């Protein structure tokens, strides 16, 4: 299951 | 940039007249764009499949290219690789 | 024993050839189980192991949406990193990210991971505390400040201690017949004369899973690490792996050499010699 809602770099 | 390592081998120990899989494993390379052909007597084998792009702990990429085949004593097999680190394609013969 | 789940993301710009490509692959241990490719005709999270196929449509839709959002997020990140390094719009660049969790035999979290690279070099990594960052350079410090202002480490810790371990345990149960089965190597020793003076002894391990293996040659009981050629462990295409180790030996001294094989699927470690 993937991590949701990543912040961009 | 990092140049690809190349191994050419079969899935199972080769026996003339028995269906097998011919593998070309390319690894250790960066960046990820790469051109790989499997060759039979010098001619490009059509409809070769490959694995999904992934990478190792040192960030270098690896891919497996493969095709079903039946080895014989006459037929020579090879893998041909091009990459930005290579002036011209590298050909690695299947060491039967 | 212990087990791992990992996702591997690659984002690749290609100026003049469209928008950057985003690829994601997921593994449990050495078994790939999902893939996503933004270049596909219709991009979707897609199964690559039989035991994941039983997940319902909500799972496939949710993971597809995350990956489609990541395609856009990683394009923004590529634009940002180009600026952080004062790079022109003409060059192609790559962000790589690996993240996931390890659990022990009881399923407890052993450690979490989140590490990134730019153009193949370490860029930023979450520390083992799951609370602070290590930035490789002053560009990565910009990302670090942005992620500290956003409390991104806290989001990673929540994922790693929760969803990551919970879903890993589910996959290990649903796939137990393969994921919790170690297949031992089939082994043999071959002999290849080089000249009247030397010959090559090669120790083979075939058909093993998982990929971790130790193959060593000893001469008179002493490891010959400097003189042993070890090929990279390579996939067979049927889930299993192959490896060999070779040493050049003086003709007539072959029986002084022993090959030693350690692998999780073996009842006990193996000692092999050439048998003409
Ligand atoms: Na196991």
């Amino acid at each position: 299951e993937l991590r949701a809602r990543q912040e961009c770099y | 940039q990092r140049t690809p390592k190349i191994q050419v081998y079969s899935r199972h120990p080769a026996e003339n007249g028995k269906s097998n899989f011919l593998n070309c494993y390319v690894s250790g390379f960066h960046p990820s764009d790469i051109e790989v052909d499997l060759l039979k007597n010098g001619e490009r084998i059509e409809k070769v499949e490959h694995s999904d792009l992934s990478f190792s702990k040192d960030w270098s990429f690896y891919l497996l290219y493969y095709t079903e085949f039946t080895p014989t004593e006459k037929d020579e097999y090879a893998c041909r690789v091009n990459h930005v680190t290579l002036s011209q394609p590298k050909i690695v013969k299947w060491d039967r | 024993g212990s087990h791992s789940m990992r996702y591997f993301y690659t984002a690749m710009s290609r100026p003049g050839r469209g928008e950057p490509r985003f690829i994601a692959v997921g593994y449990v241990d050495d078994t790939q189980f999902v893939r996503f490719d933004s270049d596909a005709a219709s991009p979707r999270m897609a199964p690559r192991a039989p035991w994941i196929e039983q997940e319902g449509p909500e799972y496939w839709d949710r993971n597809t949406q995350i990956s489609k959002t990541n395609t856009q997020t990683y394009r923004e990140s590529l634009r940002n990193l180009r600026g952080y390094y004062n790079q022109s719009e003409a060059g192609s660049h790559i962000i790589q990210r690996m993240y996931g969790c390890d659990v022990g035999p009881d399923g407890r979290l052993l450690r979490g991971y989140d590490q990134s690279a730019y153009d193949g070099k370490d860029y930023i990594a979450l520390n083992e505390d799951l609370s602070s960052w290590t930035a490789a350079d002053t560009a990565a410090q910009i990302t670090q400040r942005k992620w500290e202002a956003a409390r991104e480490a806290e989001q990673l810790r929540a994922y790693l201690e929760g969803l990551c371990v919970e879903w890993l345990r589910r996959y290990l149960e649903n796939g137990k017949e393969t994921l919790q089965r170690a297949d031992p190597p089939k082994t043999h020793v071959t002999h290849h004369p080089i000249s009247d003076h030397e010959a090559t002894l090669r120790c083979w391990a075939l058909g093993f899973y998982p990929a971790e293996i130790t193959l060593t040659w000893q001469r008179d009981g002493e490891d010959q690490t400097q003189d042993t050629e070890l090929v990279e462990t390579r996939p067979a295409g049927d889930r299993t792996f192959q490896k060999w180790a070779a040493v050049v030996v003086p003709s007539g001294e072959e029986q002084r050499y022993t090959c030693h094989v350690q692998h999780e699927g073996l009842p006990k470690p193996l000692t092999l010699r050439w048998e003409p």
